[PDB]
DNA sequence: AAATAAGATCACTACTGGGCAGTACCAGACTCGAACTGATG
């Protein structure tokens, strides 16, 4: 894909992630999502687009960040 | 004409797997309920849920595309003067990550798919959400949907408890009193576990007909897989029928998955080790009959 | 029946949107003190 990359920014070919064991009994949905956003999201241009969420955006150094506020089906979102 | 035209051979692999990914065939039972829900639609009756159920494949989401469509082209000579008359609203429904059913995700959801301004400044003028729930009521009273579909219905249900599975439908069931507005909530058998009811039986064999017409929508899918060489496939109706159990939707993805092999390696039919390669497992097979046998055996009551 | 779970409630903590009583400016406009001036019996 990165003759389409170079043509055609905002694209990213393959996302992927690790799943994690939790600490506690249950499995975190929370961390799920927040790490995936930040694996899917992080390491791109600032191409600015805006989540239909308050909380998340990105910052000047370009790391994106989550509010501990922010509750999880909005990170789903 | 009933064939795929023969000019797409010479157009590019991609034009010829957008073409077949789009052909969705009318076999007689997804028209007889589309009739069925069409008429439901047209005079409610007084009703207000048109629980619909399926197994997974038969085509109920492709089925709520084609009547969002054929009411909004009904609705269309009518819109021109009356705006804010948003024709029909179709949501899918969220799994819930906890172990209850979350209703602000839903109506948060709803409203958004609405494109009501300022849901995040909503009030409450004097339960779960009330602001969002009185937006939402609010919406659809002035929007004024002909049909509000849930898709992924079964999915309401993730509330384990059986003084709380029933109780659980207590919000949509006072949401569409108070509006006027018609729930259509699409869903597999798993809705069964709780208002007009329509059943989207698949082919099952014992029934001749049935056998007719999974061999009629075979040979018609054969007819419009774009290769140079028309594929023979009712003869293996059998093993389309073992891998299938008769479902007209997973039909066609296999066949799209056979199609994408064939024309990635420049091919010019199918043979059955290719329909093989990309079959449904065993065990997928068995796990999904035991569930639709229960599905069956659940609206089997007289 | 005793033991072990689990939701409900109170209480405190940290975080982040975000508005109202109030001031200031700039000509356009209306209304009428005060006067000016001409016709008239
Ligand atoms: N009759 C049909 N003709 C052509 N394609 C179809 C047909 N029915 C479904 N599809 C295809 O299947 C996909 C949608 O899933 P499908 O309708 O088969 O499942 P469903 O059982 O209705 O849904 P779900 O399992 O999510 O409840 C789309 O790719 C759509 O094109
Ligand atoms: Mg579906």
């Amino acid at each position: 894909a990165l003759p389409k990359l170079e043509s055609d920014r905002a694209r990213v070919p393959v996302v992927g992630i690790e799943a994690i064991a939790p600490e506690s009994r249950y499995f975190n949905w929370k961390e799920y999502y927040t790490r995936a956003l930040i694996t899917l999201e992080e390491p791109l241009i600032d191409h600015k687009f805006d989540y239909g969420v308050r909380g998340i955006s990105r910052d000047n150094f370009g790391k994106i960040n989550v509010e501990s506020k922010v509750v999880a089906p909005a990170l789903r979102r | 004409s009933t064939g795929f035209p023969l000019e797409l051979l010479t157009r590019p692999a991609t034009e010829r797997l957008a073409y077949f990914e789009n052909y969705t065939v009318a076999h007689p039972r997804l028209k007889e309920v589309y009739e069925i829900l069409m008429r439901t639609i047209a005079e409610p009756a007084g009703a207000s849920f048109i629980f619909v159920y399926g197994a997974s494949g038969v085509g109920k989401t492709t089925l709520r595309l084609r009547v969002e469509q054929k009411l909004t082209e009904l609705a269309l000579p009518k819109l021109e003067s009356d705006r804010a008359r948003v024709p029909v609203v179709g949501i899918e429904a969220i799994a819930p990550e906890s172990r209850y059913f979350n209703w602000k995700e839903y109506y948060t959801r709803a409203l958004i798919t609405l494109e009501e301004p300022l849901i995040d400044h909503k009030f409450d003028y004097g339960v779960v959400a009330p602001a969002l729930r009185r937006a939402l009521e609010n919406a659809l009273i002035h929007r004024h949907p002909d049909v509000f579909f849930v898709d992924e219905a079964q999915h309401f249900g993730k509330v384990a408890s059986g003084y709380k599975l029933q109780d659980q439908l207590d919000c949509l069931k006072s949401l569409a009193n108070m509006t006027g507005i018609l729930h259509c909530l699409l869903g597999t058998y798993e809705l069964l576990t709780f208002s007009v009811d329509i059943h989207f039986r698949r082919y099952c064999a014992d029934s001749p007909e049935d056998v007719q017409a999974f061999k009629s929508v075979l040979l018609t899918f054969q007819q419009h897989l774009p290769l140079a060489e028309t594929p023979n496939l009712v003869d293996h109706w059998e093993y389309f029928y073992e891998r299938t159990l008769g479902c007209i939707g997973t039909l066609k993805d296999w066949l799209k998955r056979v199609l994408s092999d064939a024309l990635d390696r420049e091919a010019t039919t199918i043979t059955l080790k290719d329909l093989q390669k990309r079959a449904l497992s065993v065990a997928q097979c068995q796990k999904m009959f035991k569930e639709i046998q229960e599905g069956e055996r659940q609206l089997s009551e007289t």
